[PDB]
């Protein structure tokens, strides 16, 4: 005879309210309190709060704090539940229970049936092909980059970091060089395909390099190839 | 040509809130955009925000988008970057730099921190960690609180295709009307939860939750079967 | 004459030491600037002694344009030895590359010269103008499968190699696009491509240089064959129309550059944004500036005295500046390394073979409509074989004619434009 | 192997047969137990010879030398336990006549001597245990007057012979022990061939409502006062079972275990008084109103698992006739723990008058709410304490306890209680000092909460879920005599500044697993809420696990008398400095699991100056000098207890003695 | 009809029109080239449309100072109110940052200043002329100081930002080299420095013509005072017997630029490496670059035919790039609130007095130097107390006095690098 059902499954933009009903039947619903649960995808169960359907009473968890809302309404004999800020991460699952007290112990008798609610690139994708170097320093390095499409403008660059530092500019443009550098290091290539060469490799030059572009307001990073010997 | 950042660090609760903060002695700060870039241990690099001179224009990246707040004072040439609603993920050494246009991209690093994320719960935690029990097998799901709760165990069975709707145990040696064959004991800090014979039915995923205190917390992933 | 009567780039030799002597402490004492104040400094004196040196060697003087090519050459064979340190490199690169001072040049020389012509007769010369490269092409390709027939190289190799690469506009543009039209169609590697082309095409400009002094030479030997600075030949037409103009002051001069400034941004944005591309061909942003400043000129928007002006101010430009400009083309766009690692006999006997033959059909192609045979060589059939406005600069400096550089120009991007249409299809249709 | 040198010899678990000789004559104790000797040595004995105790226990000896105790006469107690001996002769206790004490455990003694113990009359106690016996006779003389308790457990004598038991005539022992002993039948007048019988036990022993009946009229004219008895299966009594009794005066009884089901009237006529009696664990199905008649000397009663299961199926309801209780006009203490009795009729207790403990917890199968007259059958008893916990009780109704007046303990938690408090149920209460109401599922409070009862001294809150708690007048106000208060893990939220004011001798406080931390956050709106005031005797404040991450410094400007002070699971991590300083005597303090980092000296100004103990077992240190200087440096100069200082406090945050002790810096 | 004759820099309004079209074009589509070409393309517009509405204005031009200040503002107030683009201001910081285009302004001024000096007249100034101009210095130095006394304003911000500034050759060649001087000697920011010095210069140039006629009344009153028209008391007479060739080529003019760059790295390498200290303190580059010069004027190794021409070269950057720079000027070292805060009483008091202390210390000098007071101070502290050589011309023409313009150049031009030397020395000493 008891029963609960809540509102359908659900998928939109980060930034938004919503607001779930979970309505019951078989008894008073006047009497017995209510509580909502979230359930992480593949992840434990875990208690946000509580009410009481007789003065809308109410108890939040510390994991709360806002930005989550437990309301009801005597006459629709349903609870509503509304997030208000609303952002990523929050893709879950949620359900809402209703408290028996068997015992001496509080016990949630029934589950409500679930919701599913998720907040869900047209991206430049930078993948480099080799993973990692060996070599003695008389070598060529070969080393490349490969985008999802075009790059306008061959808007490109290419860093190194030494371990425990910050990165360093070698080729701010395509084909261009920075200041310091030396006249070994040479990139070319244009459309969605580029390298970076090596003429001959020294013992202070083992370190990893990294694949950036910034044409759009959206700055992509690929990985970064190592370099031993 | 110096800039640093020197600021915020430390360990930090999930949901705490941090600020960092940048200085630059080495060129004219102002007419120039700001940037910031956080690197993951083990990971590689990845933008996170940008803004114009005037902070005109402001953009973030995707995922910390909401959550992130980001100013300047030009007159103290100084950078702020503001941090609210902190998670577990978000432990990474947070770069500055200077975003150059045509003229080099990245000219100039700053020496970034490092902020790491590091209470109030009855840690529940199952130790046999179960799985692939033949038919008919006897099966132990044990338990350890980190607080001693007396005879305030209680127990949840879930189906792998449904929510759990399954209150086997209301106390401890406690049976509700439906379910039958299934033994649990133990006191104080240690529990003991067995079937006496397992069945074809007799195969889903367990839960454990604590009733001492209102918090009403339950238990990480218990066994699957 | 005296030990010290003697003069250098204009001034007498006390006065020079005192430079060298700066020039040779900076040098030792590793201290340099590395901005442009500081670029000036070696560019002069560098220039400004070789400069005077190769215009007096016996043999060197008449069968090849000494300075402008010794310079040249002398600068590469610095940079290959290491002689240079880091920062006077890196200052030389600075004020060649980064400001792009190149481009300035060639856009003041561009409206210098278009701006003194007489409106009527602009058009008329230019209808016949695309036929003679068009044929031009045509001969090289024949001279080309000829050569390579004599040494049984496939044909298909030769088009894809030498006979495109070199006929490109350049690196910049005519190199990347021929290295990713030919990875994107047979999918082969593109590194190895490029690895050759860059090499082929500084081969085949050095012998592009020599040939065109030589051909200056014969001009003199046969009056009838020089054109004296002439391209329709007819030279008939009407100039009876002339306006007298007032004393250029110095604020005239100015404003031309105002204008050759102006004209090139509006002309990087068209090409830019606005029309990218016409049909399935892009175009550079050097080609509108012509058809610009042409329109401008047709408009008749401006009095006969800024046209005056313009012409004064690329004038100086034309015979105080080039020994500077000379130095930093040989240093940042010429790699002797690598023409030394890939120089052979075959491929430079092959390249050889190709500028030649293309000489010759461009020659005969400017004879059959009319114009002058040299000039038909210089403008079409060598600038658009050497490499990019780098090479037209050089061959046009060779043979002492800076009238035509409109002309060489258009040869080089529309001709670029054009073979790339080319390869886009024979490169399919062959493969 | 050592021995604590005493005046004691203790030596367990050595297995050795050879005593040890080195041995200081001076002490005057020794044990051999959980040892194997084969038999005694007097000559290593003889140098030491002060010993008034020597144990030996599951060491097994065939015999004894006489000699050592000649030489040893100062012994007093003597212990044999598991023993290989089962025939000794009094050559062995020829010169024995000194000792007190004689243990004989586990040592199968089948049969003694005739009269091995002639010698000795001086010993108070012998004990006897595990030994096969079926005679009784020890000496054909009558002795031993001195001799106050013997015991005959784990024996397999079996019939008693009043022959037997004239050895004791001059005797009077105080009490026999024959439990474990399968006895079956006793000869008449057994019992008067001695002296004074004071105390008899039997116990597992089957006799049944004939052959106690038997035996009952055979215990005319003693002076037994301590009779016990439980597992006997008396399944019902009748009144002639106790009959033969009627000759004696008996003061203390038990029927534990027995079973019993059925009681007919008056058979308890006989006693006027027994001070103390025990009934419980027995199937009982009714009560008879006069079956408990003529016990007019009462003072402690119980039923504890003394009544019928409740079985529906069945359908027994034990059930008990009113005014039963008429007849006890002296008892004081009563319990009625753990039964399941249907409800509580309107003249159980009519009666009653000295009656001050009674404990019914559990005791109902069904008390759903409380009514106006539920209790008027205890109108007429100063009841001091009342047990009505496990109760299942729902709901209280209003002007309940008019009857009692002069009750000063009350304890209802752990029930199911939820309803709102009008405070009219509180009306006839007047000396009420300590009310537990904790683990019951909620209530509602008023500003009309305690109005009736200013006299109460402490109130135990503890998960219960309270609502209408934030009320701005606080409704402890009309109360002022409050002692201490607990009102942990109600996780309550929000808090108002009027709920402490006006009291001013609360001892202690409470209130861990609590969520205030936004109370006195710094940008709290309204700011840090200052709810401390007006406590001048704290001694004791416990703050465990709420979340805390800040502390103003204006909170213990009121704090003089605190003494322990627990802060510990929180999320602190750094402390304003001069905080402390109205903290005039702190003796503990606790923050283990916190995410302190650095000690400075700034704070701990006022906190470091004397201390018993503190704890921060866990913690990310910055094991660095800049501020671990002072505390590795007290450490190793400060006399306060620090557990686990090397055990459980390491640093693993820097680099700098990564995982190490901070104390080794 | 003047909407057609109208001339805006020497153009007609629809050149102009045209002009501004591309500009307006390219703000709107966000795209813009980063280098020299991009640069000018946008400077030289705004300063164009920017510089004639404050040239043809009533009041402001004669007093107030005319184009370069109010474009400067304008500039300013553009920044502050964040119109331009961000590629806008990178595209402006550019040249002025990287290139250093800046540097090579400020070298060209100051060897084109100094060299044109006659060489006889430069020796025979050695004697007694000089020494007025530093005495002229030293006696309003102890003025000043002592009113900056009066008002409590401590010795340092005086002697840096009050005496100096004042004292030089306006901001072309006089404000912003001290500036760069005083960012490389202490390291504190440069905007408030050049922000509150311009102020105080424009604020004494309007005293300067005040009182210019003041003193030729007081002479009318009594020549006892001081002779009129000549510049020494009882002056003798002499043959001028000056000669120099007219004519001056294209090269000629040339030659000037690269005297310009070499004198520059001579600086460059002496402070850095030859001396770090000529004492305890360190000195600048430009400070050293200044005698350098000086030194090639005394040799008189040049002809006369090249000192003509630097004068040339320096009169076409003085005149037509002036207000391309002064842009950037305005973009990168101004801050508004500073201007406006620099505004007060004592501010105004303070370059009243020390214009007054320079004048008393020129003339007594002069008297002890046998020159003619009256000319003694006009000539020596008025004339040097201006906006460089443009407000040159109009002290002398409140007076009646055209013979002394040869002694009014001689003094700014030569002084415009010693105040420099004196700026280095004292930063130095005091800081
Ligand atoms: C018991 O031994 C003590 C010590 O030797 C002695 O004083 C005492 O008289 C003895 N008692 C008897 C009854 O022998
Ligand atoms: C109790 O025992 C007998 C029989 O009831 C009685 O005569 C005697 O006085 C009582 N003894 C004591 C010690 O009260
Ligand atoms: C309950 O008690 C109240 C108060 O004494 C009384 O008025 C009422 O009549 C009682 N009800 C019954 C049923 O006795
Ligand atoms: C209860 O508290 C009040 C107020 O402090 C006080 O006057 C009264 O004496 C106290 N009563 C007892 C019994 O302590």
């Amino acid at each position: 005879e008891v029963q609960l059902v809540q509102s359908g499954a659900e998928v939109k933009k980060p930034g938004e309210s919503l607001k779930i009903s979970c309505k019951g039947s078989g008894y008073s619903f006047t009497n017995y309190w209510v509580g909502w649960v979230r359930q992480m995808p593949g992840k434990g169960l875990e208690w946000m709060g509580f009410i009481d359907p007789s003065d809308s009473y109410t108890n939040y968890a510390d994991s709360v704090k806002g930005r989550f809302t437990i309301s009801a309404d005597k006459s629709i004999s349903t609870a509503y539940l509304q997030m208000n800020s609303l952002t990523a991460s929050d893709t879950a699952m949620y359900y809402c229970a209703r408290e028996l007290y068997q015992g001496y112990m509080d016990t949630f008798d029934s589950w409500g049936q679930g919701t599913l609610v998720t907040v869900s690139g047209s991206d430049i994708v930078l993948t480099q092909s080799p993973a990692t170097l060996s070599l003695s320093p008389g070598e060529r390095a070969t080393l490349s980059c490969r985008a999802s499409q075009s790059v306008s403008s061959n808007y490109l660059a290419w860093y190194q970091q030494k371990p425990g530092q910050a990165p360093r500019l070698l080729i701010y443009d395509s084909s261009s060089r920075a200041t310091g550098v030396p006249a070994r290091f040479s990139g070319s290539g244009s459309g969605t395909d580029f390298t970076l060469t090596i003429s001959s490799l020294e013992p202070e030059d083992f370190a990893v390099y990294y694949c950036h572009q910034y044409s759009d307001i959206s700055p992509t990073f690929g990985q970064g190839t190592k370099v031993e010997i | 040509e110096v800039q640093l950042v020197e600021s915020g660090g430390g360990l930090v609760q999930p949901g705490g809130s941090l600020r960092l903060s940048c200085a630059a002695s080495g060129f004219t700060f102002r007419n120039s955009a700001m940037h910031w870039v956080r690197q993951a241990p083990g990971k590689g690099l990845e933008w996170v925000s940008s803004i114009w001179y005037s902070g005109s224009n402001t953009y973030y990246a995707d995922s910390v988008k909401g959550r992130f707040t980001i100013s300047r004072d030009n007159s103290k040439n100084t950078l702020y970057l503001q941090m609210n609603s902190l998670t577990a993920e978000d432990t990474a050494v947070y770069y500055c730099a200077r975003f150059a246009g045509g003229w080099g991209a990245y000219d100039v690093w700053g020496q970034g921190t490092l902020v790491t994320v590091s209470g109030s719960d009855i840690q529940m935690t199952q130790s046999p960690s179960s799985l692939s029990a033949s038919v008919g097998d006897r099966v132990t799901i044990t338990c350890r609180a980190s607080q001693s709760i007396g005879l305030y165990l209680a127990w949840y069975q879930q189906k792998p295709g449904k929510a759990p709707k399954l209150l086997i145990y209301a106390a401890s040696s406690l049976q509700s009307g439906v379910p039958s064959r299934f033994s649990g004991s133990g006191s104080g800090t240690d529990f003991t939860l067995t079937i006496s014979s397992l069945q074809p039915e007799d195969f889903a995923t367990y839960y454990c939750q604590q009733g001492n205190t209102l918090s009403y917390t339950f238990g990480q992933g218990t066994k699957v079967e | 004459s005296d030990l010290l009567g003697f003069k250098i780039f204009g001034m007498p030799l006390p006065l020079y030491a005192f430079a060298l002597i700066t020039l040779l402490l900076s040098h030792f004492y590793n201290a340099l600037p590395t901005d442009i104040v500081g670029g000036f400094a070696i560019m002069f004196i560098i220039g400004a002694i070789f400069g005077e040196i190769g215009k007096r060697l016996p043999i060197f003087n008449k069968y090849i344009g000494g300075a402008p090519v010794m310079i040249f050459l002398v600068a590469a064979y610095f940079v290959y030895a290491g002689i240079f340190t880091q920062k006077e490199i890196d200052a030389i690169s600075n004020v060649m590359d980064k400001s792009n001072f190149l481009n300035l040049f060639i856009a003041v020389l561009i409206t210098g010269a278009i701006l003194s012509v007489n409106r009527r007769l602009l058009l008329k010369s230019l209808l016949g103008y695309i036929p003679t490269i068009l044929m031009g092409i045509v001969g090289a390709s024949i001279f080309g499968i000829a050569i390579g027939l004599v040494f049984g190289i496939p044909v298909d190799r030769i088009m894809m190699l030498y006979v495109l690469p070199i006929m490109g506009g350049g690196n910049g543009a005519g190199a990347v696009p021929l290295s990713e039209i030919y990875h994107s169609v047979t999918g082969r590697s593109r590194e190895e491509y490029y690895s050759t082309a860059i090499a082929i095409l500084t081969i085949a400009n050095i012998f592009a240089i020599v040939f065109a002094a030589v051909l200056d030479i014969i001009g003199k030997k046969h009056t009838w064959l020089s054109g004296e600075g002439e391209l329709v030949r007819k030279a008939s037409f009407k100039v009876e129309e002339d306006e007298k103009t007032g004393q250029i002051t110095h604020r005239e001069t100015a404003v031309g550059l105002v204008l050759s400034t102006t004209c090139f941004l509006l002309a990087y944005v068209v090409a830019k944004k606005i029309l990218p591309s016409i049909g399935g061909v892009a175009i550079h942003y050097f080609a509108w500036m012509v058809l610009i400043v042409a329109a401008l000129n047709a408009s008749g928007l401006c009095s006969p005295e800024i046209k005056a002006g313009a012409k004064r101010l690329s004038d100086f430009f034309s015979k105080q500046l080039l020994w500077v400009l000379m130095v930093g083309v040989g240093v940042c766009y010429t790699d002797l390394q690598e023409i030394i690692n890939a120089i052979t006999f075959a491929n430079v006997v092959i390249a050889a073979i190709i500028v030649i033959g293309a000489v010759l059909g461009a020659a005969i192609g400017g004879w059959l409509m009319g114009f002058f045979p040299i000039e038909s060589a210089i403008t079409a059939g060598l600038c658009m074989a050497n490499r990019g406005g780098s090479g037209d600069l050089e061959v046009l400096s060779a043979c002492n004619r800076m009238n035509l550089i409109s002309y060489a120009q258009i040869s080089s991007r529309l001709g670029g434009g054009i073979v790339l249409v080319i390869a886009s299809i024979v490169f399919g249709m062959m493969i | 192997k050592c021995t604590v040198s005493h005046e004691v010899a203790d030596c367990s678990h050595l297995k050795l047969t050879q005593v040890p000789d080195d041995l200081p004559t001076n002490i005057t104790v020794l044990n051999l137990t959980h040892n194997q000797l084969r038999r005694l040595p007097a000559a290593n004995f003889t140098r030491y010879s002060q010993l008034t105790s020597l144990d030996v226990g599951f060491n097994t000896i065939s015999k004894l030398e006489p000699e050592l105790c000649q030489k040893l006469p100062m012994l007093k107690v003597l212990n044999l336990q598991h023993n290989e001996l089962s025939q000794l002769s009094d050559k062995t206790f020829a010169f024995c006549t000194n000792l007190t004490e004689l243990h004989l455990m586990s040592n199968s003694i089948q049969k003694i001597k005739n009269n091995p113990f002639v010698k000795q009359k001086n010993l108070i106690t012998l004990d006897l245990s595990h030994n096969g016996l079926s005679s009784t006779k020890l000496g054909t003389q009558v002795q031993l007057e001195n001799l106050q308790e013997l015991l005959l457990s784990n024996n397999k004598i079996q019939a008693l012979k009043s022959e037997e038991l004239d050895i004791f005539a001059n005797s009077s022992l105080k009490k026999l022990e024959l439990s474990s002993n399968q006895i079956k039948e006793f000869s008449p007048g057994c019992f008067h061939a001695i002296g004074r019988l004071f105390g008899l036990f039997l116990n597992n022993v089957q006799l049944g409502p004939s052959l106690t009946e038997k035996l009952c009229l055979e215990l005319a004219n003693t002076s037994i006062r301590n009779l016990s008895l439980s597992n006997s299966q008396l399944s019902t009594t009748s009144n002639t079972t106790f009959l033969g009794l009627k000759w004696t005066n008996l003061t203390m009884l038990d029927l534990s275990y027995n079973n019993l089901n059925v009681v007919g009237n008056d058979s308890f006529a006989w006693l006027p008084q027994l001070e103390y009696f025990f009934l419980e664990y027995n199937n009982i199905q009714h009560l008879f109103s006069h079956s408990l008649h003529g016990l007019f000397n009462v003072r402690y009663l119980n039923l504890k698992r003394s009544f019928t299961k409740q079985s529906i199926s069945l359908a027994s309801l034990p059930k008990i006739d009113d005014f039963s209780f008429q007849w006890l006009k002296c008892l004081e203490h009563l319990n009625m723990e753990d039964n399941d009795i249907p409800g509580i009729k309107s003249n159980m207790f009519t009666g009653l008058i000295n009656l001050k403990y009674l404990s019914l917890s559990n005791s109902f199968t069904s008390l759903r709410t409380l009514t106006n007259e539920t209790f008027v059958s205890l109108a007429h008893s100063p009841l001091h304490i009342l047990n009505l916990t496990k109760n299942k009780i729902s709901k209280i109704e209003s002007d309940a306890f008019s009857w009692l007046g002069h009750l000063e303990v009350l304890d209802l938690g752990l029930n199911e209680i939820g309803q709102e408090l009008t405070g009219q149920e509180w009306r006839g209460l007047e000396n009420i000092f300590e009310i537990y109401l904790s683990y019951n599922k909620y209530l509602q409070l008023t500003r009309n909460s305690f109005a009736l009862v200013p006299s109460l001294q402490r109130l135990m809150l503890r998960r219960v879920a309270l609502k209408n708690v934030d009320s701005s007048p606080s409704p402890f106000q009309p109360l002022r005599n409050l002692t201490i208060l607990d009102l942990s893990n109600n996780n309550i939220a929000n808090i108002n500044d009027d709920m402490l004011e006006g009291l001013e001798k609360l001892e202690i406080l409470d209130l861990q697993h609590n969520n205030l931390a936004r109370l006195w956050k710094h940008a709290n709106p309204g700011g840090p809420i200052y709810f401390l005031k007006g406590l001048s005797h704290l001694h004791i404040l416990n703050l465990e696990s709420n979340g805390f991450d800040e502390i103003p410094v204006e909170v213990f400007k009121d704090l003089f008398e605190l003494k322990i002070i627990d802060l510990g699971l929180n999320n602190l991590n750094t402390l304003p400095a001069s905080v402390f300083n109205n903290q005039v005597s702190l003796k503990s303090l606790n923050l283990q699991k916190n995410l302190i980092t650095s000690v400075e000296k700034k704070v701990f100004g006022p906190a470091f100056r004397n201390l018993t103990e503190l704890d921060m077992r866990f913690n990310p240190f910055d094991c660095t000098c800049e501020s671990i200087a002072w505390f590795v440096n007290w450490i190793n100069e400060t006399h306060t207890n620090i557990p686990e200082l090397s055990s459980h406090y390491l640093c693993n945050t820097p680099p700098h003695y990564h995982g190490f002790p901070v104390r080794l810096f």
